[PDB]
RNA sequence: UGCUC
């Protein structure tokens, strides 16, 4: 039961999305009886989990969307983890990205919020 | 005969010498104040190597300003074998 | 044997798999010779013969 | 919530390393001292 | 008390050479094999 | 939320063999890995995909068949700085209790940094006045059978400003 | 047990072990020497190699690395004896894949 | 008497009997005579499949006393057997579970 | 042939016996149980599973006979499943 | 493919008492049984039929393996 | 020990 990488690879919460719709509707077309029975937890966790991302504005996604939000930001050579903490929180306003997200200092140049939010906005 | 005994013998039985204190002056004190001194300067010599970390979690902005810098020793090659060069 | 107060032992496998080795591999009809020479030892006996 | 810990796994020995313990580690592998040389209690139970 | 009905109805009754106390009512066995 | 690559050796009784053997493997791993935290890994969600799966093979005991299939799954672990949004189902005197939205109820954050106007009188007064947000600081696992939890890490709340609640 | 008497049942001597070896039946040789007969389930520590109790490893102070595992109850036996003779066999248990 | 050659490579097991023997040629050479009231005593574990259903209720019905039949139950669920000599064996036949 | 496959004939007494395998557990169950046990724990001689007497000591099937191969189960199946493709990598 | 084609009776017993084990664990049957409540009758007709779902893997000395089907193999 | 085979 042991595990080759806990870090293999970080996913944005689309994928999630995906995922749990993709195992509920499964679900939903072969549903089981004793198999249900057996474990209830899993139901449970996909449904709170897919509930918490519906939720979020992680809603109107799409792979296309995504490509291209990391096509352009791929010219800001920003880091993995600020691109993807913005995919999965799509901030509307500014102060999200000069407070909130790590490693502003140097890194806003007060002329680069307006591209980063005509992007994710778009 | 020899009684029986109902509890087992204590685990640290008590002794009625004690060890003989130590002997002070200022070369016994000396020579301790210079094994601390050896052994706080001895760990940040090139000579100590510490064990590799590994599996960093990701990368970031302040990696170079976080990064580990030391000098290192360069092993004389010429008496060494040749199947320790890097 | 020879049927002059001679007591044998019967055992029941508790397992399909042993029941099916015990069936296969020591059945009556494939061993009916010895691995010795290969000579038929379930064959006739007095009473048979005669 | 709840952590992942396997129920059983079907082990398969592969094979016995014979050795030898040490006093220490006699001392660890027991449980309790035994000191009394009797087995019984003085009372009619008899109990150990 | 029989584990399934509940019943105190308990009885040690050896079935061929095997000792074994069993539920007098549904019959559950309580414990078997000395 | 991360990927996660595993062995595991799936057992499948012999009454299952008319259902396809992939859904059957999926179903059993999702079965088996749901609602439960891998230690130094995380809280399992459920089965990304499978991408290796060997011969299955059949013990001479049980009976059933045997597969050790290689697959991915997700886990929700931050990495140490990752940014979460959660609501306060609860709060005690020594700090708050938020928790993920109906995901899980670790989450404690200490309320040892934020402006020096912080206290818990107990009538779940959150903060006084000058969708939660949350900053991961460490994560932090522990065993749980040691006779004959597991997850709660540190929360960190700057002064993030929140013109939009305070 | 040994005697009719006793409500003892059969033995299968050295002989009869030595025509099922050669009958090449491996199943059925252990499920009369092994399942019907003398089946236990013990408890092994997979680091020390000892025998524990109840998932419990009293050496080591540990249960992360005890497994269960089938034996016959003589093997058992003859470990624990062993054991006592200062003879210890250190088990090193592996997946049966 | 030791361990290895009395406790390893021979040991005694259960589910077996020793009886004397006599000829009976009316048999075929792979078939063998039990008598019935050591049939009565060794039991067979048969699991309930789908195939053999009505004959485990029909062997569960007749009970311990009559030849063709059973002895005890394990339930799939829990692992109590169940005697047949008591209680009432038609409703143990009729809640008889697949496994 | 087994008497002569070591380059020496060796006799099915215990000394040939125990020139010729390498076991403990089935030297020690023959003859000499507490001398070759006693040997063994010296040496510490870490013995195999791969005989016969030690896979019917430890209740284990022996690898001679039906356990000598493995069966494998025809499932429908597809090795390799398609793989979902990740988006966000 | 360097092995007997012919099927041993060892690989024919394991074959079968795995059979019967599965069809007593409530196992699909492949072959419509009639009044069979014997479950290695079952495997038997399955053999005879050749329609058990088991493929056995030979392992050389060496190593190397090779998986040959029930209904490949020749049977007796 | 007596036996049974
Ligand atoms: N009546 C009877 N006499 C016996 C028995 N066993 C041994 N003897 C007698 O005792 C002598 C041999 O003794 P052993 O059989 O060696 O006694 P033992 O086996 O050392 O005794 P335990 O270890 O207590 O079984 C023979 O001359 C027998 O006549 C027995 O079971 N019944
Ligand atoms: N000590 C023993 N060891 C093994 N088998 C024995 C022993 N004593 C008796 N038997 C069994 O009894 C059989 C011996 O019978 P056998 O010697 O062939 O005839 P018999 O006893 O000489 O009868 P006759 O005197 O010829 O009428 C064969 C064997 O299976
Ligand atoms: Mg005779
Ligand atoms: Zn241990």
């Amino acid at each position: 039961m042991e595990v080759k990488d806990a870090n293999s690879a970080l996913l944005s919460n689309y994928e999630v999305f995906q995922l749990l719709t993709d195992l509920k509707e499964q679900r939903k077309e072969s549903g089981k009886n004793k198999h249900s029975s057996g474990q209830q937890n899993l139901n449970t966790i996909t449904y709170e989990t897919l509930k918490y991302i519906s939720k979020t504005p992680c809603r109107h996604q799409s792979p296309e969307i995504v490509r291209e939000f990391l096509t352009a930001l791929k010219s800001h050579k920003l880091t993995k983890a600020e691109k993807l903490q913005l995919l999965n929180h799509r901030p509307v306003t500014a102060v999200e990205i000069q407070l909130m997200v790590e490693e502003s200092e140097e890194r806003l140049t007060e002329e680069q919020i307006e591209a980063l939010l005509h992007t994710v906005t778009s | 005969l020899p009684d029986v005994v109902l509890k087992p013998p204590p685990l640290f039985p008590d002794t009625d010498y004690k060890p003989v204190p130590l002997k002070t002056g200022e070369g016994e004190e000396y020579m301790l104040a210079l094994k601390q001194e050896l052994r706080e300067t001895m760990k940040r010599m090139p000579y100590f190597i510490e064990t590799p970390e590994e599996r960093q979690d990701i990368e970031r902005y302040s990696k170079r300003y976080m990064k580990v810098y030391k000098e290192e020793w360069i092993p004389d090659w010429r008496r060494l074998p040749r199947e320790m060069m890097p | 044997a020879d049927f002059d107060g001679d007591e044998m032992n019967l055992h029941l496998p508790q397992t399909e798999e042993a029941k099916a080795e015990a069936l296969v591999l020591m059945g009556t009809k494939a061993n009916l010779v010895t691995p010795r020479n290969g000579e038929p030892l379930i064959a006739a006996i007095q009473d048979f013969l005669t | 919530k709840e952590q992942f810990r396997e129920t059983d796994v079907a082990k398969k020995i592969s094979h016995i390393c014979f050795g030898m313990k040490s006093p220490e580690e006699m001392r660890q592998q027991a449980h309790i001292q035994v000191v009394s040389k009797n087995l019984y209690s003085q009372d009619n139970q008899h109990a150990p | 008390r029989c584990p399934d009905c509940g019943s105190t109805e308990l009885v040690e009754d050896s079935h061929y050479s095997q000792s074994q106390l069993v539920c007098s009512d549904c019959g559950c066995v309580v414990t078997e094999g000395v | 939320f991360v990927l996660v690559e595993m062995v595991d050796t799936v057992r499948i009784p012999p009454w299952q063999f008319e259902r396809k053997l992939n859904d059957s493997i999926a179903e059993e791993l999702n079965k088996k890995l749901a609602n439960k935290v891998v230690y130094n890994v995380g809280l399992c969600i459920c089965l990304f995909d499978i991408t290796k799966l060997e011969d299955a093979y059949v013990f001479p005991g049980d009976g059933a068949s045997h597969t050790k299939v290689h697959f991915r799954c997700v886990v929700f672990h931050p990495f140490l700085d990752e940014i979460l949004i959660g609501k306060i189902k609860g709060c005690s005197p020594e700090g708050v209790h938020v928790s993920l939205g109906f995901f899980d109820d670790i989450l404690i954050p200490p309320e040892s940094l934020q402006q020096p106007a912080k206290f818990d009188e107990a009538e779940q007064v959150w903060v006084w006045e000058y969708g939660e947000e949350i900053r991961f600081r460490v994560v932090d696992e522990s065993f749980v059978d040691t006779s004959p939890y597991t997850l709660v890490g540190s929360i960190s709340e700057p002064g993030l400003g929140l013109l939009s609640w305070w | 047990t040994e005697g009719r008497s006793r409500d003892g049942g059969l033995r299968l001597g050295e002989m009869e072990r030595d025509c099922l070896i050669g009958y090449g039946a491996s199943m059925l040789l252990l499920e009369r020497l092994m399942i019907s007969s003398d089946a236990f389930e013990v408890d092994v520590c997979g680091q020390c190699g000892l025998l524990g109790y109840s998932g419990w490893c009293h050496y080591c102070k540990s249960s992360c690395h005890v497994s269960s595992l089938r034996i016959p109850y003589a093997c058992k036996l003859l470990f624990q004896e062993l054991q006592s003779m200062n003879i210890i066999p250190r088990l090193k248990l592996s997946k049966y894949n | 008497q030791g361990r290895f050659r009395g406790n390893l490579s021979g040991k005694r097991v259960d589910f077996s009997g020793r009886t004397v023997i006599s000829p009976d040629p009316n048999l075929r050479i792979d078939e063998v005579a039990v008598p019935v009231h050591v049939a009565k005593i060794l039991t067979f574990p048969e699991k309930v499949n789908k195939a053999n259903i009505n004959f485990l209720r029909k062997l569960v019905q007749n009970g311990p006393e009559v030849h063709p039949g059973a002895n005890f139950i394990q339930q799939r669920h829990t692992q109590m057997k169940r005697f047949l000599k008591y209680g009432n064996r038609e409703k143990m036949a009729q809640e008889l579970k697949y496994g | 042939d087994l008497m002569t496959y070591k380059g020496e004939v060796l006799g099915i007494t215990r000394f040939g016996l125990a020139k010729m395998k390498e076991s403990v557990l089935m030297l020690a169950s023959f003859e000499k149980t507490a001398d070759h046990l006693f040997d063994a724990a010296y040496f510490g001689q870490k013995d195999s599973v791969c005989g016969v007497s030690e896979c019917i000591i430890m209740g284990i099937p022996m690898n001679i006979g039906t356990g000598l191969f493995k069966l494998l189960h025809k499932a429908d199946r597809d090795p390799n499943p398609p793989k979902r493709p990740l988006i966000f990598d | 493919r360097i092995t007997t084609p012919y099927m041993t009776k060892y690989e024919r017993a394991r074959v079968l008492g795995t059979r019967a084990l599965q069809i007593a664990m409530c196992a699909p049957v492949m072959v419509e049984l009639e009044g069979e409540t014997d479950p290695l009758l079952i495997a038997m007709k399955e053999l005879k039929a050749r329609k058990i779902p088991i493929i056995i893997r030979r392992y050389l000395p060496d190593g190397s393996y090779e998986d040959w089907g029930v209904d490949e193999l020749i049977i007796t």
